[PDB]
């Protein structure tokens, strides 16, 4: 659809190299990591979640396009 | 005989079928979509 | 074809209001058709009817 790649593009995170791209019949990899500083059990106290996000050709092949960079503190799960 | 056209001028306007068609096609997603993205920042704001 | 004539055998054409009116080229060229149509004459090979 592409009421789906607005609410992407509503996103902070979701940032690329080109909002150009087309984004539709297309398939995305999201290959991310997580870092985490505590301060409780649960309650974080600090969140980094960055990681490429690639797309499949016509061969599938996968390639980067963009990259998350999401930051946050006291959160209490990973969005 | 006479014939009377109470029509506001619907025939001049013309290619009117998707001329409406979009008119609303542009509604669904203006709408539908903030119906996705209102639940999702709320439901981001649920994680956090 | 004179000007401001009408043929008897013409096509139409409409506008943006909802009428169809004589079309001159578009109904010009129904008839090249026919005078071929009639010195070599039209072929209806493998149509389905």
């Amino acid at each position: 659809t592409s009421k789906d790649i607005a609410v992407l593009r509503s996103k902070e995170w979701f940032q690329l190299d080109d909002e150009d791209f087309d984004l539709l019949n297309k398939t995305l990899t999201f290959e991310t990591e997580t870092e985490v500083t505590f301060k409780n059990a649960n309650i974080f106290s600090s969140v980094k979640c960055f990681g490429p996000i690639k797309v499949e050709l016509p061969t599938k092949e996968t390639v980067e396009i963009g990259i998350v960079d999401y930051e946050a503190g006291a959160s209490h799960g990973n969005p | 005989p006479v014939m009377a056209d109470l029509n506001g001028g619907l025939q001049f306007v013309p290619e009117l079928k998707e001329f409406t068609a979009k008119l609303r096609k542009e509604l669904v997603e203006t709408s539908e979509v903030r119906k996705a993205v209102s639940i999702e920042t709320a439901l981001e704001h649920k994680v956090v | 074809i004179p000007r401001e004539t009408i043929p008897f055998l013409h096509l139409r054409k409409k506008t943006p209001a909802g009428d169809w009116k004589y079309d001159r080229q578009l109904s010009s060229l129904f008839l090249d058709g026919l005078e071929k149509a009639a010195f070599n004459g039209v072929t209806f090979k493998d149509k389905y009817v």
